[PDB]
Order: C-alpha cells, then structure tokens, then sequence
C-alpha cells in the first residue's frame, strides 16, 4: 500500500501528517491516530507537517523602524513594514529614513 | 492604524426580533495564510467588562448562544442578534484584530423595546443630620418605568421650582428591562425652612394622569 | 475557575507615575498573552499594550509609547502596567485581558484619576420611608469615582438601584441607591447600606431605618 495524500511514512506505516499551527508528539500505529498539538500563543507552524516543535513569531522592533503588517497566528508567521521609513534590505530585516 | 467605523450608533429593538449591527474597516482583515478574517465582537454590559461574542467574524465564543451570529467579509461586516432577549441590553464594540495596533469600533447601544410600565413614584425628606450642616437634598424617585420619556416636576408650595434639581437614570434592567430615574432638589437649611409642603409631579405614558407625591416639613 | 484580578489604581497628579498589577489565577499564565485595556469614563475601548507568551515580546499603542511599560511575573502569576508622567488624557478603567489570539477572559478592572486635586470622602445620609416601602441612602459630596454602595453587607440584592453620580456644581460628586423592600418586614428586618470610596479609605455603614415622630 501507498500513502495517501496528507501523509507521511514511518516504518512501512503511512500516519497523518499534522494540520498547520500543531506540532507532532505520537506518531501513528497501526490502530491509533497520529497525535498533534496546538502552538504556543507566541508560536505558529505553516505547513502540515511532523515537526516536533513550532516555531517562534517573528518579532517587530520599533527601534528598528517596523510596524506589524500582520500579527502572528498559529498558522502564519507575523508579517512586518516599516511605516514614512524605507526598507533597506530586501529581506527588509530592518528600515531607515 | 486599522480605523473600525459602526453603525448605528444606537438602536432599539423589541424583544424577540432580529438586530443588526454593522462595522467597515479601513484595511482588509483577511489573513491570506489561514484565510480567516481577523473581526472580533464583544458585548459590554455595564459595569462589566467587554465579553468576547465572536472572533474570526463567525466562529462564536463558548458558551455564546446561537442567536448571536457573524458574517461578513474583507472590510464589511455584521453581527446579527436574532430573537433579541431581554439580557441581550448592552454596548457592542467589533474590534480589528488583524494586527498592532488593536482598534475597537466605537460602540453601538442597542436599547430592548418594551411594554407601557409606569414609574412608581416616591419622595423622600432632608435627613436631620444633613441640615446640621446646612444643606438640604429632597428626592424624588421613579422605579421602575418604560419608555424612558418622563417629566418629573418639583413644587415648593406650589410654586414651579427651576435649576434647582439634578436628575440620574439607571441603565435598562436585564430582566424587566424598565428604568429608574432619581431627582435631587438641593436647598440651603436656610431657604429649605421658609416652605412647608415639597412635592415633586411624575408624568409618563404608563399612568393614567400625572402623579404628585409630596410632604410636609416637619410632620 | 479564570481569574485576573486588577490592582494599583487610584488618584494621581498630572505628570507623577503609577504602577498597576494584574494577579492571574485558574489557568497557565505562562501560556498565554498578556493585554492591558483602558476605557475613559463614557468613553469607547483602547488597546494599550501587549506581552508574548514565549520571548515576551511586546508591543504598545503610540499614545502611551515611551511613557508606559508592561512586564510579567510568571513566577508569580502576575501582569504589570508601569505608567510614567500621566497626563490627564490617561484618566480610565484599566483592563487586564489574557490573549490566544482574542481576548477571551478580562479582569473587572481598576480606576485610574489623572487630577490636579486631592481626594474627599463622602458623606452618607439615610433616605427613609413613609405593599412595597422604598428606602435608600445618599452618597454626597465625594471625589474622584467611584464609590461602590452594597446593602446588608451584600445580602440584600433585589430590587437594588444604585444610580450613576452625577457632577455637582462644587466639583464634587454625589449619588444615591435605593431598594425596595415588603412594608411588614421595615420593623423587623434591619436595613444598612454599606459604602466604599477606596482613595479615600472611606467605609461607612448607614443604618437606614424610618424615622419617628
């Protein structure tokens, strides 16, 4: 048998993969359900996935000169601008006047 | 900074029928990643804190019961309280909750229409202890009324008193939903002795014909 | 059961600080976001700042940027709001509100005065009566609110109006609860109205019975 969609491959099992914003903590046997959990309020996983551990919110300095385009949710990581400020690089790590 | 516009700004609804409440805000709320829309909906009733309804514009809180509902899209939604209760009296504020920072609309009060009641009107003297330091308040209370429409008259022996009184309302009542509404005439010990009958003259839709309760001083 | 719980507030002079604090109970503090909340008297709901669960980041709303700084305490369950040269546009009820992406659990809040003057206690007086009696207690001359009324430390309940203070020519505030109660039980049954005007450490118990002639 081949797995299906959404899934992935552990010892000739095919298990669940993890909806975006959980994290991984069982795989799957053969008769029980692959087990997630929720990110922290400050953490997010985009993907599905079995990452064991989600991943922290970018963060916006003002000292910096970045506002927050978008705020981090579980499944997004935050979003960040400038604000008056131009962007330096084109990461935009950072912004000047 | 996201800038959430309400509207109405008040509204009265009567019981068992559907309000609605609307918001517009400046930036969409949509996250393109989740494509949830970031609109939340609290209830404040008074001296409460706010009571989150609804959060990503139609995923209900816990506990909300299911005539509170949300839609909406983008820039433009609603929450529609269907089947309004008599509870359901209070200040509702949606809220961008898309990014930082924060912003609230600014208020929509919705107002349960009710049945005629009329006000139940009593008066009540200056307390000796107040007079030994040289000030008399005289009030007059009405308990327990709708709608909110009420004349309350003071008269000093007869005589139409003017400036003199200062009136409070209670906000609408979560089970009967009438209001109540005091009036302070206030004197100096003084001119307060020169007269003896006080009286105050409630006039509202629920009573057959306007109302006096009065007092003599002294008695 | 979810807990916060506001303290700290109170009346202060333009331009001095205050520091706030909110203790959590009834759930991991440590995983949540922390939010405090003001609301001006009559007016709407503002953002004030914001403090991460994981690094503690934290953000803050321009109007208290560079005056105001939150911070947490996980170890003691505790949230807190340094405020720093208040001007009287900072006069407000405090919120304290825990966040996973709303706030879903809010704290009573606690008041916050930004005033050139200095505090008064009130004055209590009986408002006695005469099927249903009606009797009450006036709560004169005070500042700055709110003065919280109870009656029989909490056990009469029904019927219970406290009205909203009115602002009185002299500056001061005034105010008045009333209840309503079975005429054959003004005898028997004992009636106090209990008042707390905290800025002032006033409490007051007036016993409001009718008067004799």
């Amino acid at each position: 048998t081949a797995c299906r969609e959404k899934q992935y491959l552990i010892n000739s099992q095919c298990c669940s993969l993890c909806q975006p914003g959980q994290k991984l903590v069982s795989d799957c046997t053969e008769f029980t359900e692959t087990e997630c959990l929720p990110c922290g309020e400050s953490e997010f996983l985009d993907t599905w996935n079995r990452e064991t551990h989600c991943h922290q919110h970018k963060y916006c300095d003002p000292n910096l000169g970045l506002r927050v385009q978008q705020k981090g949710t579980s499944e997004t990581d935050t979003i960040c601008t400038c604000e008056g400020w131009h962007c330096t690089s084109e990461a935009c790590e950072s912004c000047v006047l | 900074d996201i800038v959430m516009t309400q509207s109405p700004d008040s509204l009265a609804v009567s019981l068992g029928e559907r309000a609605t409440i609307n918001c517009k805000s400046s930036q969409s709320l949509l996250n393109l990643g989740n494509q949830k829309n970031y609109l939340t909906w609290f209830q404040q009733k008074p001296g409460q804190p706010p009571k989150l309804l609804i959060y990503w514009a139609s995923t209900r809180e816990s506990g909300v019961p299911d005539r509170f509902s949300g839609s909406g899209s983008g820039t433009d939604f609603t929450l529609t309280i269907s089947s309004l209760q008599a509870e359901d009296v209070a200040v509702y504020y949606c809220q961008n909750d898309y990014t930082y920072p924060l912003t609230f609309g600014q208020g929509t009060k919705l107002e349960i229409k009710r049945t005629v009641a009329a006000p139940s009107v009593f008066i009540f003297p200056p307390s000796d202890e107040q007079l030994k330091s040289g000030t008399a308040s005289v009030v007059c209370l009405l308990n327990n009324f709708y709608p909110r429409e009420a004349k309350v008259q003071w008269k000093v022996d007869n005589a139409l008193q003017s400036g003199n009184s200062q009136e409070s309302v209670t906000e609408q009542d979560s089970k009967d939903s009438t209001y109540s509404l005091s009036s302070t005439l206030t004197l100096s010990k003084a001119d307060y002795e020169k007269h003896k009958v006080y009286a105050c003259e409630v006039t509202h839709q629920g009573l057959s014909s306007p109302v006096t309760k009065s007092f003599n001083r002294g008695e | 059961e979810v807990q916060l719980v506001e303290s700290g507030g109170g009346l202060v002079k333009p331009g001095g600080s205050l520091r706030l604090s909110c203790a959590a109970s009834g759930f991991t503090f440590s995983d949540y976001g922390m939010n405090w909340v003001r609301q001006a008297p009559g007016k709407g709901l503002e953002w004030v700042s914001y403090i991460s669960s994981g690094r503690s980041n934290i953000y803050y709303a321009d109007t208290v940027k560079g005056r105001f700084t939150i911070s947490r305490d996980n170890a003691k369950n505790s949230l807190y709001l340094q405020m720093n040269s208040l001007r009287a546009e900072d006069t407000a009820v405090y919120y304290c509100a825990r966040s996973w992406g709303y706030f879903d659990v809010w704290g009573q809040g606690t008041t916050v005065t930004v005033s050139s003057a200095s505090t008064k206690g009130p004055s209590v007086f009986p408002l006695a009566p005469s099927g249903t009696a009606a009797l009450g207690c006036l709560v004169k001359d005070y500042f700055p609110e709110p003065v919280t009324v109870s009656w029989n430390s909490g056990a009469l309940t029904s019927g219970v109006h406290t009205f909203p203070a009115v602002l009185q020519s002299s500056g001061l505030y005034s105010l008045s609860s009333v209840v309503t109660v079975p005429s054959s039980s003004l005898g028997t049954q004992t009636y106090i109205c209990n008042v707390n005007h905290k800025p002032s450490n006033t409490k007051v118990d007036k016993k409001v019975e009718p008067k004799s002639c």
